[PDB]
Parts: C-alpha cells; structure tokens; sequence
C-alpha cells in the first residue's frame, strides 16, 4: 500500500553547519538520510511532500560533542507492505524454494510449497523457469500475488505471499 | 454402569498395564474396600500396592474418601473408601486426546552453527549472489511421520467413538 | 590395628602451623601473631 | 561453532596479527601502523578413596607433591574394568 503520513525526525548538525544558510542544510541532510531509506514502523520512505513548508521547529543543543539537534515534522509518500494483501510483481531471482517477486522497492518471496501442485520448477530453462500446466513464469514474467505475510525490521523489510488461492498467478 | 466399565477398561488398555486393569476390574467386583482390603484380595504387596495407589492418585482415575471407623478399640479404624468419580475421568480423557491431537498437528538449521530459523527469518537469509538460505553468523548452508501418527489416531478415534456412546 | 594408622602427625602438627601461621585462635581470637618488625633494632 | 576471536589490523591486512599487548595502557596495539587494536583490557567413591589417601600419606609425611601425582593417578585407574577387584587396600598401596 501506498500511503503519504506526517512524520517526524531528529536531526544531527555538526558544529560546522551553524552558518545562516544551515536551513538549506537541514532540508538537505533530511532528504539525503529519508527518501529511499526504510524504516520498521512506516515501511519504506518513498518521496518527501511539500519540500518548502518544512517546519524547523527550534534547534537544541545537546551535552558534549556540541552538536546541534533538531525535530523535522515533515509530509512524505511511503509503502507500508500488509499481511493478506494482494499485489501484482515481476519475478527477478529464481529459487528452488520458489521465485522471488519484486513489488515495488520490496523483493517478496513465495514458497514452493506456497504453490499449486500443478506448478513445477524447471532448471533445464535459461533462466529457470516454473512451467505449469498452462503458465510458465519466468523473470519478465509478471505474476500477481497476494501476500501471506510480512516481517518488519527496524531499517529493513522482508515478506512472503502466495499463488495457490484463486484470481492469482501470472499476470 | 457397564458403558462405564467398557470406558475404564479402554482407559486401562491405553494407559498402563494389565496389573492396573486387573486392580480397577478387582475394584469393580466388590462394591466398597477400605485401605487393606486390596491386600486382601490381591497378592501383591502394600508397598507396592502404594506404588500403584501414587499412580491412581497422579491422575484423576478414581475417588478416595477419608474415613475413620470411631468405635473406641485401641486406635479405632483407619477406613479409606475408594469410589470411582465419572466427570474427572471424563474431562481427564477428553483434554488428553485433545491434547494429543494437538500433538499430531503440530524449517531451517544449519548444520555446523546447529542454529534454528524460520520463514521470517527465510526472508532475512536470503542472499541474491547465490540462491541459497545462508546462516548469520557463520554463513554456512541451511537444511531441515504424520501418516503414522494419523494410523495411531485410528486407534484414538474407537476411543472417541466409546466416548460419544457414553455420551449418548 | 597399626600405631602408625592409629595416630596422626599432621593434626597437631598442621594445626599448630596453621594456626601461628593464621594468628587466629579457633574466630574466638585473631592478630595474636605478626611478622616481626625489622625496620630497626629499636623497633 | 565458530566463536573464536583473532584480532587483525584493518588498514595492515599484510600479515595475520603481529601485535604487542601494553597492560599498563591496558590496550593492545599492531606493531606496525600503530594502531590500537583493543581497549580497556581486563586484568562419593573419590572423594572417599582421597580421603583415606589423605590420611595415609600424612601419616607417612609423603611431601604434598607425591601425594598429588598419586591422587592424579588413582583418578585415572578409578572405576575401570580390568582392576576388577582389591578391595580399595590394594589400590591406595
Ligand atoms: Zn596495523
């Protein structure tokens, strides 16, 4: 799911950032470390909203190393992955234990034994491909999958999901 | 009260012995004994008789009242009244083969580290270099019955069966 | 029966040791010994 | 499995470790580059069968080191097999 969310960050300025211009390098740093990154709790942080309007709020210093910290209430478009939730991907590493599907910036992985019978690996294919009795996946292949569920680490993410159930396979 | 007694007998023939059966069918010929009157009618010991009786006790099979015979001759009379109690040996037997089922119904490791992973954490192994489930620290490959235990459950299911007789 | 079996040195002896060597009398007693002072003639 | 620690210098990386050990700095340091490498270093039958030992070797003012090799050795013969026997007389001679 693609979601936006107001959210907040604590930021870190070296002393050497105090100049008057240190705004611009508030805004910096924050797209730097936020866009593409991930985080447990909101998913993946895709791209920041309203740029200009980034509240500041009012900078503290902390004890030593005398470098300045901030709160960065900002707006900002992530993917938050669901458990029991339907997604459409294109296939990219190919495992026996099943293909691994790339939805988005997440690689979600699905189980052969997550797959119907009928679906069967094949490494006589360049690259290997899973042949059933009517489709045959492969890499470009697109596969729509609903995901089983999901495993959410601070910084990371990783999921599974499965074809076996109806309205589900190659796309 | 011969459902009853099938149900002990199947009870007997699943948890322990043909000694422990003969004693509970022993028990059952004979209305009300009192504490000697096993030893009386059994020739196994009191000792051992004891050992038995621990195990009674461990489980909810049988009932014992605690009695005194008060007539004043010497000390008076140390009676013990064992009677059967049905509902603690109904619910006893229903949460054990329950509980066995439950068994019935209910994976990666790595052979040098002998750690222990599961699907979450297949998502974490995964590497994109090889196509493998690589152990954290060490690195090292990742490995890893029902049929019979169902075949056992056929016996199992007669048991429920008598038990959904004595039901109704 | 065997003299030798029958007494044993190390309990007088080994007592007596330890215990000028402890300085503790049982504690019931303690600090009765103390290495000499040689730090000089008068002391 | 695996948990065994070497220390090696990530800027030499030519030899495994070559290093001096300071305790007083209480650190410890590649011979080469100068560079620390770690900080804040840290500074019934036997019991039996020794005892009546004990008594006999008192007895017989053995000094503590013969009556030790002999403990050492008495544990090794201990329980086996082939001794088979002697009444625990034997064993202790
Ligand atoms: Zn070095």
């Amino acid at each position: 799911m693609f979601f936006i969310k107001d959210l907040s960050l604590n930021i870190t300025l070296h002393p050497s950032f105090f100049g008057p211009r240190m705004k611009q390098y508030l805004k910096t740093k924050l797209l730097e470390e936020v866009e593409g990154s991930c985080t447990g709790k909101f998913g993946y942080i895709l791209c920041v909203l309203d740029y200009d309007n980034i509240d500041i709020q009012r900078g503290r210093i902390l004890p030593t190393d005398g470098s300045a910290e901030f709160n960065v209430k900002y707006r900002a478009v992530v993917f938050k992955p669901f458990k029991g939730e339907v997604v459409d991907g294109t296939v990219v590493s190919c495992s026996q234990h099943g293909f691994e599907v790339q939805v988005g910036p997440m690689k979600v992985f699905v189980t052969k034994h997550l797959m119907p019978q009928d679906l069967t690996f094949n490494a006589g294919s360049n690259p290997p491909s899973y042949q059933s009795s009517e489709d045959v996946i492969t890499i470009k292949s697109r596969i729509r999958v609903k995901i089983e569920g999901c495993i959410s680490q601070v910084s990371s993410i990783h999921a599974i999901g499965s074809i076996k159930e109806d309205y589900l396979g190659a796309i | 009260d011969d459902i009853v007694k099938n149900l002990l007998k199947f009870v007997v023939r699943g948890f322990y012995g043909g000694s422990f059966v003969l004693v509970l069918d022993a028990i059952l010929f004979h209305s009300v004994l009192a504490e000697d009157d096993l030893k009386q009618l059994l020739s196994i010991n009191k000792t051992e008789l004891g050992p038995l009786i621990a195990r009674l006790r461990s489980d909810r099979l049988i009932s014992i009242h605690k009695q005194r015979e008060y007539p004043p001759n010497s000390k008076s009379v140390e009676r013990v009244y064992y009677y059967v109690k049905y509902p603690h040996a109904i619910d006893a037997i229903k949460w054990k083969v329950h509980q066995v089922v439950q068994r019935l119904k209910d994976g990666y490791m790595c052979p040098i580290c002998l750690t222990k992973y599961t699907q979450l954490e297949a998502v974490q192994l995964l590497n994109f270099d090889r196509t493998e489930f690589l152990c954290s620290l060490c690195d090292e490959p990742l490995v890893e019955k029902q049929d019979k235990l169902n075949r056992l459950m056929d016996q199992i299911q007669p048991i429920i069966d008598s038990l959904k007789k004595i039901d109704d | 029966f065997n003299m030798k079996l029958a007494i044993n040195a190390k309990t007088i002896t080994s007592g007596l040791k330890y215990a000028l060597a402890t300085g503790n009398w049982g504690s019931s007693r303690a600090g009765v010994s103390q290495v000499l002072n040689r730090y000089t003639y008068s002391s | 499995p695996n948990l065994n620690i070497v220390l090696t210098c990530p800027e030499c990386k030519v030899y495994p470790p070559k290093i001096v050990e300071r305790f007083s700095e209480g650190d410890v340091v590649c011979a080469l580059c100068g560079l620390v490498l770690s900080d804040k270093l840290v500074d019934n039958e036997v019991q039996a069968a020794f005892a009546k030992i004990t008594m006999l070797c008192d007895a017989a003012e053995l000094p503590k080191i013969v009556k030790d090799c002999a403990k050492e050795a008495y544990k090794l013969c201990h329980d086996e097999k082939t001794l088979k026997g002697k009444s625990m007389e034997s064993i202790m001679a």
